[PDB]
């Protein structure tokens, strides 16, 4: 009707990304506090009934694998698809422990014409990262 | 025929080209907001509805402290992109 | 506070 | 105490980055008459994210453009909602 | 609450700028029927409550000036904020007549910085206009 | 119909 078919075996599988220690010549520093959300994304996403995954500290190839192969599951019995995303970003990029990669790269592998089981059925992604370096000073 | 695009959802921490202020000791506000909200509503808010509080949440009780004056009280405001086509309800 |  | 400056903004494009949005010289484009149509029916009643998805979902179904060309024949469309809203927003009451 | 405050003396301003007719040396060729969105969209804000300007085949200066312009101006009995854009476009930018300029240059006159008045209340934007030349070829 |  108006609302996403949520009458499904499972909620789907929600993949959490968190890279806390990057690689020495990426020069980003530790993400400290990085373990304490995940965490706390890991319970949280579980309530909601989420076959929740965390993988930490991933390469881009790595980041890559994981977002591709689970797009070739079979998610014909999940209501949905989720992604969550913990690490140093920049503007349209994401890091991985080794350098960057497109978040478009990395979405991408979710379209209808790419993954039919999740065709007509929500993908999420959320990602906690840094999109530029410009500030907001806040007003009154 | 549906748009290999559509049913998507992005809920991104900042809006493009800014900073996302992280907590070494909390950890990062948007995720905070986030659990909060969810681990609160979750089950009976639709998406959009989750996501508009954590905005606010983020946007309100949230401002930066540090040392350098130029990273003093800074403030910061989640961005969501939706293709969705429907409602969204983690339930029944 | 850090960013990312 | 302070607001983002940024924040309050919400940003409806009748498509997603990088692609095309569809326009009949007859018709009107297809955005266009899909949230006009929306709004004449739900204008008052319906919060606005909901109102958008309604038109997200009229513009991915409904339409598909014709033309005489493999590259411009039966190509689909869907909307891109961007909010920094803090709040819900509805136009009465 | 939850629900952005309407109780003032008007709903607000909805600017519409249709841009059908553009210079040769853009490249870019006559929008047809645009007016008629341009007509649909005004008949149907005006019954929302908003007070509705159309303006027609504007130049980049003009869109600038004219949305600047109504950022200065004082919104403080109003409930928000409307600008309808109908144009060409490409990713993050938006024709005019004149030629093209920033999407986000438009928008940024309205930041809760530089329009007081419009503070803590919602600015939208719909924009009717292309973001790039890719084609979705669809599914099933 | 026509892209824009």
């Amino acid at each position: 009707t108006y609302q996403y078919n949520m009458n499904f075996e499972k909620l789907g599988k929600c993949i959490i990304i968190n890279n806390k220690n990057f690689d020495k010549v990426t020069g980003m520093g530790v993400r400290n506090g990085t373990d304490k959300d995940a965490e706390a994304l890991f319970k949280c996403f579980r309530s909601l009934g989420f076959d929740v995954i965390v993988y930490n500290d991933c390469s881009c190839a790595k980041m890559q694998d994981l977002l591709k192969k689970a797009s070739e599951e079979d998610h014909t019995n999940a209501a949905c698809f989720a992604c969550i995303l913990l690490s140093h970003g920049e503007e349209n990029v994401i890091y991985g422990k080794d350098g960057v990669t497109p978040i478009k790269d990395l979405t991408a592998h979710f379209r209808g014409d790419r993954c039919k089981t999740l065709l007509e059925k929500p993908k999420l992604f959320f990602i906690q990262a840094c999109r530029g370096t410009e500030l907001d000073d806040g007003i009154q | 025929k549906i748009p290999v695009e559509a049913d998507f959802l992005f809920a991104y921490s900042t809006v493009p080209g800014y900073y996302s202020w992280r907590s070494p000791g909390r950890g990062s506000w948007f995720v905070q907001a986030l659990c909060s909200i969810l681990e609160e509503h979750g089950k009976d808010l639709e998406i959009m509805q989750i996501l508009t509080r954590v905005n606010d949440r983020v946007a309100r009780h949230f401002e930066s402290q540090s040392d350098d004056p130029h990273f003093h009280e800074k403030k910061q405001i989640p961005c969501v992109v939706s293709m969705l086509t429907k409602e969204l309800y983690f339930s029944q | 506070y850090v960013a990312d």
